[PDB]
This record gives C-alpha cells, sequence and structure tokens, in this order.
C-alpha cells in the first residue's frame, strides 16, 4: 500500500449526479453551469470537452492516458481545470485513477420534478422515463459527504453563489499570499 | 556538547534558508495521503518547529525535495505555509523504528 | 382559528407547500434549460 499518490496540483472541476448524462435533461442543465464558470473566472480557468472514458485505467489505454496527461499539463501553470465529461455518473467511477477531481453534485431535491422535466422535453425523452431515475436514485443513494460540492438550489444565482464562492475558498487554499 | 553543537546548529539554519527559498518556487507535484501523521520531537526534523501534519486523505503541494527523508511543500488549506513533508521512505523508516 | 385548525390538520397544509415548492423547483428546472439552449 503506497501512502502517497501522484495527483495533479490543481484538481479538475467536474459536475455529476443530476441524473444519467447522455440525455437532453441532464446535459442541458449542466450546460448552463459551464457558461457561468467560463466568464466569472475568465483568465484563471481551463475548460475542456472530454471524449474518452477516463474510468478505465471502448477506448484503449493510450488514448485515455494521453488525455489524463493533458490534465497533468493543465495543473502545471497553477490554474483551474474544468471537465465536460459525458459518461461520469457515479462517485467511485473516478476513484481508481490518479486525478481525484472535484465532485460537484447537482442535487435535484425532489424526484417527482425530474419526470415533469422529462415530459417537458417532448416525446423524445418520454421514451426514457424510468432509465434516468435509476442513477438519479443511485446518486441519491450515495452519501453526500463523499461528494465535494452540493447544489440544491432552483434559481440560477443561488446555485451559482455556491459554485463561485466554494472554489474561491478553494483557490485561496491552494495559493498562499506573498 | 560543545563539539556536537558546531555542526548540528549550522545545519538547522542551512535547512531553514532552504525552507525560506522554496516558498516562491512553483509547485512541482502534489500527492494524495492515505494515513495520518503529526510531527514529533525525535523524527530527525531538520528545522525543529516548522514541520507540518496531515491526517488520512489530505493534499500536499510539494515544492521541492530537501533530502531523502524530508520534502518541502505546503498544505492545501487557507493560510497554510510550506513545511517538512515526510517522504514515503521516511514513512517507511518511522514504522520499523516502532518495532525495533 | 378553529376553522383553520380543522383544515390544516386534515390535509390542507401540503396542498400549498408542495405547489409552492413544485413551482420554485419548476423555475429552477426551466432556468437550467433557458441558459442551456440560450447558451
Amino acid at each position: 500500500v503506497p501512502p502517497y499518490d501522484v495527483v495533479p496540483s490543481m484538481r479538475p472541476i467536474i459536475l455529476v449526479g443530476p441524473s444519467l448524462k447522455g440525455y437532453e435533461v441532464t446535459d442541458m442543465m449542466q450546460k448552463a453551469l459551464f457558461d457561468f464558470l467560463k466568464h466569472l473566472f475568465d483568465g484563471r480557468i481551463s475548460i475542456t470537452r472530454v471524449t474518452a472514458d477516463i474510468s478505465l485505467a471502448r477506448s484503449s489505454l493510450a488514448e485515455v492516458q494521453s488525455e489524463i496527461e493533458r490534465i497533468f499539463e493543465l495543473a502545471r501553470t497553477l490554474q483551474l481545470v474544468a471537465l465536460d465529461a459525458d459518461t461520469i455518473n457515479h462517485p467511485a467511477q473516478l476513484s481508481k485513477t490518479s486525478l481525484a477531481p472535484i465532485i460537484v453534485y447537482i442535487k435535484i431535491t425532489s424526484p417527482k420534478v425530474l419526470q415533469r422535466l422529462i415530459k417537458s422535453r417532448g416525446k423524445s425523452q418520454s421514451k426514457h422515463l424510468n432509465v434516468q431515475i435509476a442513477a438519479s436514485e443511485k446518486l441519491a443513494q450515495c452519501p453526500p459527504e463523499m461528494f465535494d460540492i452540493i447544489l440544491d438550489e432552483n434559481q440560477l444565482e443561488d446555485a451559482c453563489e455556491h459554485l463561485a464562492e466554494y472554489l474561491e475558498a478553494y483557490w485561496k487554499a491552494t495559493h498562499p499570499p506573498s | 556538547q560543545g563539539p556536537h553543537m558546531a555542526l548540528r546548529k549550522e545545519a538547522e539554519r542551512q535547512a531553514l534558508a532552504q525552507l525560506e527559498k522554496a516558498k516562491t518556487k512553483p509547485v512541482a507535484f502534489a500527492v494524495r495521503t492515505n494515513v495520518g501523521y503529526n510531527p514529533s520531537p525525535g523524527d530527525e526534523v531538520p528545522v525543529e518547529g516548522v514541520a507540518i501534519t496531515f491526517e488520512p486523505k489530505d493534499f500536499l503541494h510539494i515544492k521541492e525535495k530537501y533530502n531523502n527523508d524530508w520534502w518541502i511543500g505546503r498544505l492545501v488549506k487557507e493560510g497554510c505555509e510550506v513545511g517538512f513533508i515526510p517522504s514515503p521512505v521516511k514513512l517507511d523508516s518511522l514504522r520499523l523504528l516502532q518495532e525495533q | 382559528t378553529k376553522e383553520r385548525e380543522k383544515a390544516k390538520s386534515r390535509g390542507t397544509f401540503q396542498k400549498l407547500r408542495e405547489k409552492q415548492q413544485l413551482e420554485e423547483d419548476l423555475r429552477g428546472y426551466m432556468s437550467w434549460i433557458t441558459q442551456g439552449e440560450v447558451m
């Protein structure tokens, strides 16, 4: 058992738990959150779009590790890293690599509202009713203290008052004054 | 005594100057801790007083490597400065002295 | 007060709490859309 594990110097910010990604419901809720952190922390963030499944160390080892080492490059200049990962739907899905990303957990406080969101997306997402509520339940079955940042706020500004201030408390933790 | 204080006290200030000259150095590599540790009086600490402590699952932005038994780096926490990080072979040395 | 008591202990508290919460959760759901499609 090694006591120290080579992690990046600035942890990549990730969003998970609203429900299963790969849908019009969960992704378009997160796409609003990537827009807020783009211009609020402009010049001190690196926001990327993730394609290959990084829960593997499908894709081979080389195509994933060359993207993991790109996250290793984005920790060298001591700035924020943000990931648009499209298959991450579990806390322990990213527990075996050497990244340890920031688990921002979007919390839908009421499970009945999700299937009302589902019927607002037309009949395309109305064919995918109970399949989204599975990992919407399983992430709600996971303990909230295992996560990092919890967002239970319906309005934009109240989910974003936590989403800006927590990492601003995290930036001053990483960076000391002169 | 007097012949033992000529070299032991000139090593504490020389390791203190290396400790002051590494705070402005950029962060090389950060580690994820698995166990807990606090500094003790007999840990062969180079500058007695400026060592840091970590519990299980903490983060250490290591700046540089002082020797084979102590690293130099800071705790990821508001206001915390640099400190003496015990190396994994120093963490290998401390447990076997608890048996011998 | 007595009349309020017969209603609120029977079932009428959850009619006005849910639909005030299901509206403020609706606008939060629709704010996650209108910034998404918009941006």
